């Protein structure tokens, strides 16, 4: 039903930065709650950061202090800005949406790699 | 009252998945103030991330119980929290674990007896976060009364029940003391068991601890336990006889050589068979009002169509303790569901029995209620 646009992966150099988003489709009024988990090395995904229509934000304990999430609610589109990037945070980070019936959606993922 | 051992007595010489159930603590009304329970079981290790989601949005204020485990090991937590729900509210549970791939979330479907002492110890370690998160809770039945969290900030034994605020600081400083032993050895035992079994200094364990006595109706001791286990397997215990071992594999056959020339065993057994059950009858009179009632079971009965021509019934149990209950139906031990028993959240438990039946033979079904608090037992019908 809902479909999660993502962009902004790729390579950085450790202490740099990179700014993801995603961007969910169809109706405003489809998806609350909004982020990004990422691939741990074993099975699971831990928590990065996500927001709330109306502005609450939580972050995992890895990334606070570094990792800011923003939002753009006349469009439905999330930022990541992800500083003091380490090559701990290389992993795939997935994008994520809660519709306001606790419905989960999840992109496909966006690859990001932290150089020696 | 905890075990009052020496710290060098007691020296030393499988992944499952969480259960999750969403539900509130009384039938939901409009307006009416509830809780909501999201209630975690059967899952290992212990590490675990679990929310309350409100409409598509996490739940600020959310408390839990204290981590606790079952006889296979494995870890079970309440997760609730106080709302009031309304018509367009929506609620659901999302739970992370190191077994899922990704977060699983559970919506609310809105539409005279013998007694125990028990307590229970978990410890994990933290590799490079600090020391080891170490836990600890007692029970009297199904009635937790004391805790311990190293992460809490009194760093004491605190109350979890109303009968035992009633002990004084002479009370509260020995638990407390003996509750900071059992961490201190249980902080040994990881850098004994890791090195025992060649583990690398980087990675996660649990040491786990169980120990407790019964008693009849007659308040005479019955049994009594002392069990080890190290990353949710079985390591060492104590037999029902209370003087000899049983050790699993090379590791645990050490310590069980090192604690019968010490003589662990009697140091346990006189605990077990005295100190224990003397207490826990202390604790029965003290908490009479709570450790010695019998709540009946209030009952009810729901109908749901499913496809038209096969129907639903659900034969309810609610507000009832101790929780001991057994639910059948009677038309048929095949195509009935029958969910686990939870708690509450205020000291009562819950429990539901489901039958598929066809639409026209409503009033063939029986559904029985068998409760120690129940005189007769019941037998309900649509």
């Amino acid at each position: 039903e809902v479909k999660l646009v993502e962009s902004g992966g790729g390579l950085v150099q450790p202490g740099g930065s990179l700014r993801l988003s995603c961007a969910a489709s169809g109706s405003i009024f489809s998806i609350n709650t909004m982020g990004w988990y990422r691939q741990t090395p074993g099975k699971q995904r831990d928590l990065v950061a996500d927001i709330s229509s109306g502005g609450s934000t939580k972050y995992g304990d890895s990334v606070k202090g570094r990792f800011t999430i923003s939002r753009d609610n006349t469009k439905n589109t999330v930022y990541l800005q992800m500083n003091s990037l380490k090559p701990e945070d290389t992993a795939v980070y997935y994008c994520y949406g809660l519709s306001y019936s606790n419905d989960d959606y999840w992109g496909q993922g966006t690859q990001v790699t932290v150089s020696s | 009252y905890m075990l009052d051992l020496q710290p060098e007595t007691t020296d030393l010489g499988i992944q499952r998945t969480p259960k999750i159930q969403v539900y509130s603590r009384h039938p939901a009304e409009n307006g009416k103030s509830n809780f909501l329970n999201c209630y975690v079981s059967g899952f290992h290790p212990s590490d675990i991330e679990v929310d309350l989601l409100k409409n598509g949005e996490r739940i600020e204020k959310v408390e839990h119980s204290d981590l606790s485990f079952s006889k296979d090991w494995s870890f079970y937590l309440l997760y609730y929290t106080e709302f009031t729900p309304t018509e367009k509210d929506e609620y659901a549970c999302r739970v992370n674990h190191v077994t899922l791939s990704q977060p699983k979330i559970v919506k609310w479907d809105r539409d005279s007896g013998s007694h125990s002492m028990r307590y229970f110890f978990t410890s994990v370690s933290r590799p490079g976060r600090g020391e080891p998160r170490f836990i600890a809770v007692g029970y009297v039945d199904d009635t937790q009364f004391v805790r311990f969290d190293s992460d809490a900030a009194s760093q004491r034994m605190e109350p979890r029940a109303p009968w035992i605020e009633q002990e004084g600081p002479e009370y509260w400083d020995g638990e407390t003391r003996k509750v900071k032993a059992h961490s201190q050895t249980h902080r040994v035992d990881l850098g004994t068991l890791r090195g025992a079994y060649n583990q690398s200094e980087a990675g996660s364990h649990t040491v786990q601890r169980m120990y407790g006595c019964d008693v009849g109706s007659d308040w005479r001791f019955l049994r009594g336990y002392h069990q080890y286990a190290y990353d949710g397997k079985d390591y060492i215990a104590l037999k029902e006889d209370l003087r000899s071992w049983t050790a699993a594999d090379m590791a645990a056959q050490t310590t069980k050589h090192k604690w019968e020339a010490a003589h662990v065993a009697e140091q346990l057994r006189a605990y077990l068979e005295g100190t224990c059950v003397e207490w826990l009858r202390r604790y029965l009179e003290n908490g009479k009002e709570t450790l010695q009632r019998t709540d009946a079971p209030k009952t009810h009965m729901t109908h749901h169509a499913v496809s038209d021509h096969e129907a639903t019934l659900r034969c309810w149990a609610l507000s009832f303790y101790p929780a001991e209950i057994t639910l059948t139906w009677q038309r048929q031990t095949q195509d009935t569901e029958l969910v686990e028993t939870r708690p509450a959240g205020d000291g009562t438990f819950q429990k539901w029995a489901a039958v598929v039946v066809p639409s026209g033979q409503e009033q063939r079904y029986t559904c029985h209620v068998q409760h120690e608090g129940l005189p007769k037992p019941l037998t309900l019908r649509w």
